[PDB]
RNA sequence: GGAGAAUUUGGACAAACUUGGUCAUUUAGAGGAACUAAAAGUCGUAACAAGGUUUCCGUAGGUGAACCUGCGGAAGGAUCAU
RNA sequence: UAACUACUGCGAAAGCAUUUGCCAAGGACGUUUUCAUUAAUCAAGAACGAAAGUUAGGGGAUCGAAGAUGAUCAGAUACCGUCGUAGUCUUAACCAUAAACUAUGCCGACUAGGGAUCGGGUGCUUGCACUCGGCACCUUACGAGAAAUCAAAGUCUUUGGGUUCU
RNA sequence: UAUCUGGUUGAUCCUGCCAGUAGUCAUAUGCUUGUCUCAAAGAUUAAGCCAUGCAUGUCUAAGUAUAAGCAAUUUAUACAGUGAAACUGCGAAUGGCUCAUUAAAUCAGUUAUCGUUUAUUUGAUAGUUCCUUUACUACAUGGUAUAACUGUGGUAAUUCUAGAGCUAAUACAUGCUUAAAAUCUCGACCCUUUGGAAGAGAUGUAUUUAUUAGAUAAAAAAUCAAUGUCUUCGGACUCUUUGAUGAUUCAUAAUAACUUUUCGAAUCGCAUGGCCUUGUGCUGGCGAUGGUUCAUUCAAAUUUCUGCCCUAUCAACUUUCGAUGGUAGGAUAGUGGCCUACCAUGGUUUCAACGGGUAACGGGGAAUAAGGGUUCGAUUCCGGAGAGGGAGCCUGAGAAACGGCUACCACAUCCAAGGAAGGCAGCAGGCGCGCAAAUUACCCAAUCCUAAUUCAGGGAGGUAGUGACAAUAAAUAACGAUACAGGGCCCAUUCGGGUCUUGUAAUUGGAAUGAGUACAAUGUAAAUACCUUAACGAGGAACAAUUGGAGGGCAAGUCUGGUGCCAGCAGCCGCGGUAAUUCCAGCUCCAAUAGCGUAUAUUAAAGUUGUUGCAGUUAAAAAGCUCGUAGUUGAACUUUGGGCCCGGUUGGCCGGUCGGAUUUCCAACGGGGCCUUUCCUUCUGGCUAACCUUGAGUCCUUGUGGCUCUUGGCGAACCAGGACUUUUACUUUGAAAAAAUUAGAGUGUUCAAAGCAGGCGUAUUGCUCGAAUAUAUUAGCAUGGAAUAAUAGAAUAGGACGUUUGGUUCUAUUUUGUUGGUUUCUAG
RNA sequence: AACUUCGGGAUAAGGAUUGGCUCUAAGGGUCGAUCAACUUAGAACUGGUACGGACAAGGGGAAUCUGACUGUCUAAUU
């Protein structure tokens, strides 16, 4: 006789599962972004969706109303913080014209790559899962990890772990004992 | 259920003492006193969750025991004492004194007060009858029996009362002009003058009510509390005033406060 | 010198048990008569062409089996026509 | 109850055809008559309902299930041929069904040309026109439809006139 | 988050289904399984049965201690500290579990108690108790009768208890207590007076009955029952007291009595003070428990309105022996056919009664979701019911209680066979049942609950274990350089310059890492695990990803070997009879992936249930025909238009600093009040606020962007009064409709699912924002509108209005002293 | 109750009651008075729970064979 934990499924599944047009356009955005599955596209479709479907219920209200100036304002806000929604765009019907590969190019894993740091997407998702690059102060090992446009700058490698500074990692550690009692007596 | 019960599971509580879910499980059933149970706000609470005093319920015992805190000039030895609305809470150390008023979104305040205004209280009268032996008596909102009052005194009007003696040293008639604080509803927790009474026989009168920004609102007159004349509060009102600001206003007077 | 046990009269409440009655729900059964799988076997050839007696409806009788015949309909007829 | 006899009439449908009476009934038309919403469609419930069939009296010409009987045929108690019972007709009761079919519920409005014809009316220049109401019919398809086809089976994704049944 | 595709044919267009496809906090099952967070879990069948353990007890300064108990270090010849036991008090009626029953019942929203009970809490509240008040009766304090305890015992056996002896009370049973006064009845005495007075009794509260007050619609006096004023004396003749409700026989107060006569403190701690009459004088603090009634709170009970799944192969049901109502009683806490007596003949029903079924507990909700819907809800919250089945009942404020009793029924335990003891639909566990579900663990640290209660107790609850129910995040590799096929463009000589780089090699490089193991911290009641972290831990053979497919539907091979209509596959269409694109395999490839398949159910697809929105000539389907009751539906018509005037809301126009401002005006769009043959309920005192009332006029931006107040005023600006008001539907706004859940704002839980947090300082004695908002009808409530749709009205006028003009009929206010008798004028 | 020729089956089956006493109610005739029968229903009380107290007075049900039924004959074995 708890309290009920909530909980909610972050995806869902296209409706015929082999359409060719999808699959190639899908391996494209795998491939581009160096994502693990298609679970990680249908996670962002359906972020999409939830936010389509918001803008598309204020549209329907009338401008100069409570609901729609509120949660319309609000919704963009969110939006253009996280720097998916440009600046130029702040009207709700943009929102709507909004596709799946604006959301991928603001995640973590993109992000690392194309502020030099990696070289290639792939080389990304090794970093951050293997806690090299932090954000700002602390450590992030999740590529999903949305980063908010006043965090940009602040991506850096961490202050523990190699690259950054600190001590040289475990393999360069057995690979220099190796060498110096190979030459010492 | 074969009869009274005894406990009261943590989401059956009153939403407006702000309980955490999931620490818990149950949460402080209010004893029988003054106050009604859904309108009370136990000690427990008052100390632990909203002072941030107490950590735990053993250590609102701690304190409780110590004969520090008490209410309406009185110690209190009970972890869930119903104290509600118009109620002095005075401690000791520290020398605060608070008195439990709604802010806007109809819950408790911290709301502290000077010694001075410590020493009463309001009361609307909820029946004016004859006693025993013809003696006439008032009964106030936290349930006080007061004899002998002013025979101008009728149903609705407020009454401030002396806690240490517990007399009527003041009256507020009900009628239009007269400031208000709402006591339950959507409106909990607004203040705004009286406009104009509907009757309504053998059923709810109606109570207009304008407030300082000329918003109109009706509520029903068992949630009306007088407080004063227009512009002339009793007691002293907490932050805001019982203004209400739509989401937007409210939104705004953050980014006032955003710029730090 | 008032409490007060067993016991006891009548009463309502009334379990439970016999006994019929009734409704619901399961289920056994010699044998019987159907249906389906079912298309292949036997006997015919009823229907589809004017299918070799146009076909079909209702009804009634006949009978190895499809079916056959009477009366009255229909054309979904093999006639939109004197 | 022939011929007359028809893409003619009447009837709620089933049905209804020799003559003349009698009995009530009915549509349509005509109306500067009357009442004034009394109506439309209808679970329940009712009347009527071809033929065959049933019960009991009459009747019993003809045709004819069954049956008899001659051919045909491998068979032929089938078609064909000759007889023939119930039946076929009627009275009093029953039965309640048919491809009882336009395989098209009823009420209302609107959407398109045409000539025929039946009933009533009006004008006449007296056999023609107009008109209301009927049975239908021809052309086109605006539309409709899976198509065949359909002036309703149209006015339905530009989706709602009312209502019963399946 | 509005999508379809394969399958009837030789081919076609249809109807139409079958099959596919996706989801499922939706169960099972198969194979597979590294990590973090989160976490359902014996409901479905059997509300079947249960070994063992545990789940309810409780003590402060403050009811009762001679423990023959522990102390004692010296607060005590009464006790005094800390305390087993037992009495007393309170609790054990909550919680937890389950879903069998149950279909106007439960339940939901909404009412009601002027229809009742209520431990407790909180607030009030109690001079009136002896009755001979001059016999006794202690109030410096009243009576036994019992436990534990000590002995003596029984019984095979139990939370069995007998006999004897002790002794406590906030247990039990008695019983005094303390101010005046007023008012009533009774009445000694004297004096017949418009006579009055000793002293006698009673008067708290509760109980029971009867009676009485509990007024009020405005102004006049006659006539006195007179026999009471106030002595101005013609008898001036006044002033009186009346709370609440929409509404009462209400509250409350009297009056007469009533009562197996209720309560009105024989109680306990810690402080020890002040008066002196230094006796153990009188007086006195803080507060514990108790107690009558009222109020309050926590409740309870009953209750109004509307709303429930399938079934007509249930159409009549209820009423003998309560069915519907009436009167009286009884009973109840109380209303009521709740029950009894007597009387009446009612009550429900095609707008579906009654009956049957439910693999039905209701609701909040869940799944799916273009819109509308369809399906589910045993299960975390709320309500109900039950504790093997039935009934009965004690205790108590509260139970028809089951971790209470009694009986019967069913089942089952121990026995020395005489008897005794039972109730897991609490926690764990076992059996059974089955497709179908966990440990006989640790703990009161958190959450809160109980008690005499800061301490004790709590299988409520929390913590771990088991756990691929479901959900979140997310490893299984990364980067070089020769390499080796080229492709980009520039040498274009035919040598190809390796030109810009992209793949493939069982080719070789140094890096990176938590999975795991593990110092130690952290974490926690104690751990465990996360989080942090020394030390240790990838070379591909290892730390090695699977599950399903590869003809079509449907994404991926007429590649190799096997079998030869067999084995087998195949949701469906179809494959397989010797080149199998389909079987068993190998290779290769596809899809989703720590998951993927299968089965059943369900939602979408399904406009294949159709209100939105299907079909009925011939595909399934128009009744043979007409009549007809309910039902559904039903022609037109009744203030329309015009002229005004005043505030509003957006864009204006100069948004002038690309963002916000105002004047009058350009408008558009909305709203209110006037006038026009124009209900705009009506009148009766509150109050006339106000502004054509003017005792000082020019205080003052374009005379349409205007005042210092006196004197009846003009009451639609604003409250309660009688007075009577056609009645619905519909719609606006408000209010309501628990929380959780849903949508949704804010917030870097490292991201996220989540959560309700958090965020800034001089981080050295602190400041601050939050925990919004929206939706949820059908019913009821309040409110604006008066189109649409229904409804009523004056036709044998019994019609409307009326200052008329009579009759008649009651009603009663300030008077006329005051009750009362009592005719009028009134006033309605 | 089956069944049925719809008439039956049927007193189907199966139950309960019954005395005595003392009352109450209802039901009429003739001219408000007056006269008069028995029938039925109810209540109280009462007893060794008896009571159609003797007498009188059906056993019933589920099926089969067979004749439809009432009726008739072997006086003296059917
Ligand atoms: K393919
Ligand atoms: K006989
Ligand atoms: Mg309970
Ligand atoms: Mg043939
Ligand atoms: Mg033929
Ligand atoms: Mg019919
Ligand atoms: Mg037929
Ligand atoms: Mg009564
Ligand atoms: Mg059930
Ligand atoms: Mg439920
Ligand atoms: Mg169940
Ligand atoms: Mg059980
Ligand atoms: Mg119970
Ligand atoms: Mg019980
Ligand atoms: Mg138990
Ligand atoms: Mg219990
Ligand atoms: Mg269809
Ligand atoms: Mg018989
Ligand atoms: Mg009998
Ligand atoms: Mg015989
Ligand atoms: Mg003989």
């Amino acid at each position: 006789p708890r309290a009920p934990r909530t909980y909610s499924k972050t995806y869902s599944t296209p409706k015929r599962p082999y359409e060719s047009s999808r699959l190639d356009a899908e391996l494209k955005l795998a491939g581009e972004f160096g994502l693990k599955n298609k679970k990680e596209i249908y996670r962002i479709s359906f972020q999409l969706s939830k936010i389509r479907r918001a803008a598309r219920d204020l549209l329907t209200r009338d401008e100069k109303d409570p609901k729609r100036l509120f949660e319309g304002n609000a919704l963009i806000r969110r939006l253009v913080r996280v720097g998916v929604l440009s600046e130029d765009k702040k009207k709700l019907d943009y929102v709507l014209a909004l596709k799946v590969e604006d959301f991928l190019e603001r995640r973590l894993q993109t992000q690392v790559y194309k502020l030099g740091l990696a070289k290639s997407v792939h080389h990304a998702r090794v970093l951050i899962t293997q806690r090299h690059i932090a954000v700002g102060k602390q450590i992030v090992n999740i590529p999903s990890f949305m980063v908010r446009l006043d965090s940009e700058k602040h991506i850096d490698f961490a202050p523990t772990s190699p690259f950054g500074g600190a001590r040289p990692g475990r393999v360069a550690r057995r690979n220099a004992a190796r060498k110096a009692e190979a030459s010492g007596e | 259920a074969r009869g009274p019960k005894k406990h009261l599971k943590r989401l059956a509580a009153p939403h407006h003492w702000l309980l955490d879910k999931l620490s818990g499980c149950y949460a402080p059933r209010p004893s029988a006193g003054p106050h009604k149970l859904r309108e009370s706000l136990p000690l427990i609470v008052f100390l632990r969750n909203r002072l941030k005093y107490a950590l735990n319920g053993r250590e609102v015992k701690a304190i409780l025991m110590q004969r520090h805190v008490k209410v309406d000039g009185k110690v209190r030895t009970d972890t869930t004492y119903p104290a509600g609305f118009m109620d002095v809470i005075t401690l000791d150390a520290t020398n605060e004194n608070f008195r439990l008023v709604y802010d806007v979104k109809g819950r408790f305040a911290v709301h502290r007060i000077t010694d001075e205004e410590a020493s009463y209280k309001l009361g609307k009268v909820k029946k004016v009858q004859l006693g025993k032996k013809g003696v006439p008596y008032v009964v106030t909102h936290d349930g006080r029996t007061i004899r002998y009052p002013d025979p101008n005194i009728k149903v609705n009007d407020t009454v401030k009362i002396d806690l240490a003696s517990g007399k009527i040293t003041d009256f507020i008639k009900f009628d239009a002009g007269k400031l208000v604080y709402v006591t339950g509803g959507r409106n909990l927790g607004r203040i705004g003058t009286i406009v104009h009474k509907e009757r309504h026989d053998g059923g709810f009168d109606l109570v207009h009510i304008k407030d300082s920004l000329d918003n109109t609102f009706v509520t029903r007159l068992n949630n009306v509390f007088v407080i004063g004349e227009q512009g002339k509060p009793y007691i002293s009102l907490p932050k805001g005033k019982g203004i209400k600001l739509s989401i937007a206003e409210e939104r705004d007077r953050r980014r006032a406060q955003q710029g730090l």
